[PDB]
RNA sequence: UCAGAGAGGACGGAAACCUCUCGUAGAGCAAAAGGGCAAAAGCUUGCUUGAUCUUGACUUUCAGUACGAGUACAGACCGCGAAAGCGUGGCCUAUCGAUCCUUUUAAUCCUGAUUGUUUCAGGUAAGAGGUGUCAGAAAAGUUACCACAGGGAUAACUGGCUUGUGGCAGCCAAGCGUCCAUAGCGACGUUGCUUUUUGAUCCUUCGAUGUCGGCUCUUCCUAUCAUUGCGAAGCAGAAUUCGCCAAGCGUUGGAUUGUUCACCCACUAAUAGGGAACGUGAGCUGGGUUUAGACCGUCGUGAGACAGGUUAGUUUUACCCUACUG
RNA sequence: UCUUAAGGUAGCCAAAUGCCUCGUCAUUUAAUUGUUGACGCGCAUGAAUGGAUUAACGAGAUUCCUACUGUCCCUAACUACUUUCUAGCGAAACCACAGCCAAGGGAACGGGCUUGGCAAAAAUAGCGGGGAAAGAAGACCCUGUUGAGCUUGACUCUAGUUU
RNA sequence: ACCAUCUAGUAGCUGGUUCCUUCCGAAGUUUCCCUCAGGAUAGCUGGAUCUCAGGCAGUUAUAUUCGGUAAAGCUAAUGAUUAGAGGAACCUAUUCUCAAACUUUCAAUGGAUAUGAAGUUGCAGUUUCUUUAGUGAACUGUCAACGUGAAUGCGAGGUCCAAGUGGGCCAUUUUUGGUAAGCAGAACUGGCGCUGUGGGAUGAACCAAACGUGGAGUUAAGGUGCCUAACUUCUCGCUCAUGAGACCCCAUAAAAGGUGUUGGUUGAUAUUGACAGCAAUCAACUAGCCCUGAAAAUGGAUGGCGCUUAAGCGAGAGACCUAUACUCCGCCGUUGCGACAAGGUCGUAACGAGUAGGAAGGUCGUGGCGGUUGCGUUGAAGGCUGAGCGU
RNA sequence: GUGAAAUCGCUGGAGUGGAACCGGAGACAGUUGAUUACGCCGACGGCGUUGGCUGCUCGUUCUAGCCCGACAGUGUUGCGUCUUGCUGGCGGUAGUGGGUUCGUGGCGGCUAGCGUACGUCGGUGUGAAAGUCGACGACGUUUCCGACCCGUCUUGAAACACGGAUUGCGGAGUGCUUGUCUACUGCGAGUCAAAGGGUGUUAAAACCUUGCGGCGAAAUGAAAGUAAAGGUCAGUCUCGAAUUGGCCGACGUGGGAUCUGUGUGUGCAGCGCACCACGGCCCUGUGCGUGU
RNA sequence: GCUUACGACCAUAUCACGUUGAAUGCACGCCAUCCCGUCCGAUCUGGCAAGUUAAGCAACGUUGAGUCCAGUUAGUACUUGGAUCGGAGACGGCCUGGGAAUCCUGGAUGUUGUAAGCU
């Protein structure tokens, strides 16, 4: 009674069946995992420029 | 595949040429005679040629003209020597033979159909090389020569004639024999 | 046959509200002809909000209210909401209001009215402004519900800040494994 | 199965080209990348530090983060229905800079370029949208000294 | 600058050490294989402890969980270097471990709730003690005296596919055949056929298709033993061999063995080979196999095991439909 | 010469114990894998886990001679009671629906399906080819984190007993 | 042992699981589990909807890239391996044949990224980061200007709740184990499972084509001598077989042979008369049909009957037949949109397969309760059964 | 009391060749309807729509042949560089002139289904009844086509896989506790109130009644404990991990249905809900780290 | 037309033999007290300027090897998609599109940036 029997067989179409979904745009926003260092000047630059 | 449909094949002259280039400014011409059911085919087949002849296919190439030929004078009788290469089960092979035919169209598609019918060769495994018309004393099949007598005669021995448009039952006697 | 998809062909709308309110299904009928016929998507929000669920109005906060009509132009016109007005005792100052709403609760009917405001119901701000002049649509937060602190990625998966589903709160609760280094690991 | 080694079946990707190793060419550090610039991976097997993956191995991607010697890199990978952009922090010997991008940078600035000039001197805006190759148009070709060559198949050769 | 090669030098030789040329890596880098490396990642050598403290982000497996491993930074304190720089273990890809409990280190820490002090105990943080069935129960057999829920997801008998093996038939001729490859054979090779061998598979059947052999009785096939009609011989004839048309008709009595097979005795025209659910158990028998009793040998501490031997061990039902006989 | 605690002694044997095996020789027969008597490097005989014998006894296993016979060549005849027919009485098993075949394909052995062969009431007495006929949720095999009897060098306990 | 109770003991296992229509509609795959007849997990699916009104795509174009398989190579490295040649081994230049764990080189299919408003130019501020340095990097501003920058198609996005599944099987191509297998194991895609319909005589998978209920017309695959709707229709050849042959999967056939017949290739002789006997011939080949090779058991299969200038084989031509397919016409319902002062009616375009499963409608049906509307000894319920209504 | 189905007997009709039942389509038997205009049916015309078959006639594309001339050949009549024939390209085309191709062409002929720009007309029906006409024809009979036994496990069932002889009646996702989401209702920073008490005689109901209780309004830490207001502008300064004062007060930016203003379905500008994205601050725990 | 320092691409630049080399320069070169390092002033290090283009280096030469580019191989090998395509099969061709690589042939033999200098 062998029972291991993987395959890949009808995983592409139900991948398809809702559409292969593309990643959202606003991804390149997100200030995630950029250096410390730089981020932490960004904070000091965004805290001090004059609004007018 | 490719087969010769189509009643008496149609004749038809294509010329073409390889697209210019930068390297190659101007490119020679060339020309064949094809005989095929339509220009499509026509147009199919001299690319085949052409691309198996020279190194060009049909996306590097243009077709400057097709035309059809007629034939001159459908009211004489010829014979025809067709030179052709086709390909059995187990080789290739060169062949010539002999046609008596009015038209080199018709020559050519009793070609097709004697060849279908003696070696059971398609179209597609057939290559026409040449066609052109013997005379009376250059022919060397038996089959051609027996028809060149001036005093030619035979009847015809046993006539089986098809009733067409009547019932299937009669009360005559068939007769097979004319004289 | 025709190489078509049917999975998305119906698309589940409310055409009229699941409510069995009378007064309910005689506004839902009042602002269907409304938008019908002045063909306005003011009066088009107004229909799909009628015949909207419980869930998607959430109470709204007389703070917000007053926050809506303190702004520069906004002082005369009508703020319209379908959601129910609340009172906030957190505000102090109520300045004068003119709301159209389902329901307003007692302490911010008592302190609009007090303030020198107007309460006026859905039919009446149907005649006052048919075409939803002059107006300033408002509702409360909808995402604001303990419900929705669940919703989200599953608590135990790398940077998620779903609420559990616990039985209480305690040391002893669902905070040992998979909570803090100290045990296996934290996510 | 297969064992899930990080280089497995990696042989003749990370290896270097025929008549290729040694010493690498300095250009490679001193090319400059920017915080949103696009750049392909080509792992060099010369370096063993800051390797990417072989699953993004020919990939191109966007920079995000910009250090000492490497460089944050946002690349797509398909997992089952969802395409998901990974995060990777690659070497400067793994990266190359993507010329596409580039290409599609020169041609809006000669758009705008183009735009501006004719808007200056006068002239109708010009067509600024790249088209599919039209058939090709009428012509005459002529013979002279090009006469036509007759054509037939070749009869079979016994080539032995 | 390696492996190695060439050419020289007391004892010194094929091989000790010294010298000069050439030497794209043909060496070495702890280990398996594969990548990588030449003023190095290799060899020699100096100094050192970045194999240290701390949190996040990410890659790999992937559910985009955990562990493990790794990557690029950030903060501290350091090592080497003149310096730029490099360094969080090993050139890269494997070399490893949850909860609970114990134990250790850390704060001049928190708690023991009648007030305090000191022991003691318990906590917060980081390690170790181990789960190799490695996402991690604490675990020896036998049953033929056996039982239950199921399984044709799964074996033993038939049937199905396959035909290695078994059997049978062809093609070329090196040779045998006193001479002569083909009368009759035919090696080295090679092409097929068959399912009366045994295998392979696991498709049907485990709410059961009664599982060996013999007896009895039909019919069928031939790859023809005999007989009929013929052709060819290394055919002068009792005799014998090969081949063709040919299954019309025959192919027996016995000793031993449960035997199918096997072997022998005798007669005979001949003592041919096979199928029909390895034909045939509501046709028989029950000798064997194949429950429970019992004995021996070997094995086991033992219960017990043994296609090892031996003895004794219940064979049910047709009156229904069809077929067949009248 | 290696080697053990000791290295199977007296006996006995192809045995109810020997695989190879239908062991080899003789005896019995026309013919014997059988019987008996011998031989013994005995896969794996053996001395109260008793060895070797043994008169008498045995519904115990085995071989042979004689007598006897229908076991057989090869069947036949007869008797009683059945079956048979009649009067009276009168069940049960079983039953998806039903019942002629060949081949095909199909869950790889059809009563139904496809193509053919065919196809004429209602019945009596037999029959055992088929209905993969009926009896029973396979007593064989496997699975189950299902049992039970028994054993012990399994884990954890315990009556009792000694101190 | 038996009797009662704990006890309706537990079962990942077997069996059953009761009305109708409408709409949508799967999986046998991933990871973990003393896990392999089972679960959890992701995937596939339904429902509720909500936010909006151009950015997306199982498709191309342009631009740029990744790869080491087919092919190619060993007279290029490694590993085999035949033979000599020029200076017994050795050297040189060669040579025959090879590589899943060799390769300089290297496709086709294939993968990825980009193709403008979330953009391009400037001006004018911030920084403790960076630089010798406005030197850079990044950001900020209700800054100023510019305005949609390949094709084709098309509305897009978000959240929540939950089912069934977690035995698969078949086929073209590629492919590992095996002598092979209707065997075992994989890759892409399409199918059957879940699925009917025309054709292949018959068949889960083959060819055509997918389905409301009807009609007319036309077809796909397949066919037209009779079974059987459609021609003994038209043209040219080949074939005689003492059971020929007759249509994808498909239902077996080979090596080797024929002086049967039909075409071709090559080489010779021949009219200074070619072969046989006292006017073409000879020889070797070649490939169509036919024949031998070709033996199995109940009587039997191009499906059957039969068919021989065919009703066979090959090439073709007209017409004709026939689907739940295509066009048009009516009706039913779903979906989207819309009109109307309505929990409704109507209009309009497209659409209608379905197992497990999920929803909706039900003036479908049954028994009560609080109310409401009525009928009944001039006959209620119950029972048997004609005229109608509703899918 | 009623008196079903299965099963069974009789009378009459009808079928009856190794199953029977069943779907589609007719016919028969049978059942049932039927008030000049109108109903129920038919025929012939017209019109609309979708067609099917079949002809002429113009032209268009590519092309000849007949006809004429020279040359080359010969399957050649009649009597040899003869002649008559015939063929081949080549060159001409006046005249004549067919093939092939189709047209955003022109003109016809026959005929079908569906519907009714609608006409011309026949059958029948107006007291029964009989007849006639119309419609059905349902588990009756007969024909043509199709047609394997259901439920179940299964990759696969008509299976030589299991259950099922027949009929009636009974027969299987429930109750409760606890969660979660969803829909609806009331109130809303509150809401629900418990046990209980007061009342209530159509008194187990209904009605009234809560310093207090549950959930919510505040989190975080093991705990001791601590516990959520900043934005902007302008100052002093020991220029720092300082301090002071006003105004505003729930933060900033981008996108945002709607609303407002203004141009020309569309554009620009302003205030911006919910929500989304990117940040900023505040509370608590902890590491580093200072001081005032 | 050149030399040096630092480079970029990393053989069209490498390798073999040979000719030439003006000026700067590079280089060889002399010495070893001192700094510095060795068994050894060979290397490294330091102080110099008698001598040489001998070598390095640069340019040039070779029917030079290598490397690079192009042609040919060739519309060939291979390959996407199609067929109720041929064949017993192995396989083969046709339709529709992509499309190589050896042998062999021909050509090329570094380009260039910053700074300083010679002519
Ligand atoms: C660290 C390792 C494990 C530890 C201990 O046995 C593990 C526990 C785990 C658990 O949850 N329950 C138990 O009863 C055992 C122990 O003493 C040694 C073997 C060492």
């Amino acid at each position: 009674a062998k029972s291991k029997n993987h395959t890949n067989h009808n995983q592409n179409k139900k991948a398809h069946r809702n559409g292969i979904t593309k990643p959202k745009k606003h991804i390149f926003l997100s200030m995630k995992g950029v250096d410390a260092k730089f981020i932490k000047n960004l904070r000091f630059s965004r805290k001090n420029n004059k609004r007018q | 595949p490719t087969k010769a449909l189509g009643e008496t094949l149609n004749e038809y002259v294509v010329v073409g040429r390889k697209i210019p280039t930068e390297k190659e400014p101007v490119t020679p011409i060339w020309k064949m005679q094809i005989f095929a059911t339509n220009h499509v085919i026509a147009k199919s087949r001299f690319w085949y040629f052409v691309s198996m002849l020279r190194r060009v296919k049909k996306a590097n190439g243009e077709i400057l003209s097709i035309k059809q030929v007629f034939e001159k004078n459908p009211g004489t009788v010829k014979n025809y020597g067709v030179w052709l290469k086709y390909d059995s089960r187990t080789g290739h092979h060169n062949m010539y033979r002999e046609y008596r035919d009015t038209t080199v169209a018709g020559a050519v598609t009793q070609c097709y159909r004697d060849m279908g019918a003696r070696h059971r060769a398609q179209a597609d495994r057939i290559h026409i090389l040449k066609v052109q018309t013997v005379k009376a004393e250059d022919t060397k099949r038996a089959g051609i020569k027996m028809f060149h007598d001036a005093k030619i005669r035979f009847p015809l021995p046993h006539r089986v004639t098809k009733r067409k448009n009547l019932s299937v039952f009669t009360t005559a006697r068939q007769n097979t024999h004319f004289a | 046959g025709i190489d078509i998809n049917h999975k998305h062909d119906r698309v589940a709308r409310r055409t009229a509200p699941k409510s069995e309110n009378p007064y309910l299904r005689l506004l839902s009928k009042l602002y269907a002809f409304l938008a019908r016929r002045t063909g306005e998507k003011f009066n088009a929000i107004v229909l799909k909000r009628l015949r909207m669920s419980r869930r998607n109005r959430q109470p709204l906060s007389l703070a917000k209210l007053a926050r809506a009509v303190q702004k520069a132009g906004n002082e005369n016109k009508t703020v319209v909401t379908l959601s129910t007005v609340t009172d906030d005792a957190r505000l102090y100052t109520v300045p004068k209001i003119s709301v159209a709403a389902l329901h307003v609760t007692e302490g911010a009917r008592a302190r609009i009215l007090a303030a020198g405001g107007e309460i006026i119901t859905l039919d009446q701000l149907a005649l006052k402004s048919p075409k939803g002049e002059n107006t300033v649509f408002l509702q409360g937060p909808r995402s604001a519900r303990e419900a929705e602190k669940h919703f989200g990625p599953a608590p135990g998966v790398p940077h998620s800040h779903t609420k559990p589903y616990v039985r209480s709160k305690g040391r002893k609760f669902e905070r040992a494994r998979g909570r803090r280094a100290s045990r296996a690991y934290k996510n | 199965t297969n064992s899930k080694g990080l280089r497995r079946g990696t042989r003749y990707m990370f290896a270097r080209d025929f008549r290729k190793h040694g010493v690498e060419h300095l250009s490679t550090y001193y090319t400059q990348y920017k915080r949103g610039d696009l750049v392909d991976i080509k792992t060099n097997g010369a370096f063993q530090k800051g390797m990417p993956f072989k699953a993004y191995h020919g990939r191109t991607g966007r920079i995000f983060n910009v250090t000492r010697g490497a460089v944050g890199i946002i690349v797509n990978k398909r997992v089952r229905g969802n395409i998901l952009p990974k995060r990777i922090n690659i070497r400067i010997e793994h990266i190359k800079p993507s010329k596409c991008r580039t290409d599609f940078l020169n041609r809006v600035k000669s758009n705008d370029e183009k735009r501006k000039a004719a808007k200056s001197a006068g002239q109708p805006v010009p067509a600024l949208k790249r088209l599919p190759v039209a058939p090709r148009g009428a012509h005459t070709v002529t013979t002279q000294n090009n006469e036509p060559e007759l054509l037939a198949p070749l009869r079979f050769e016994i080539v032995a």
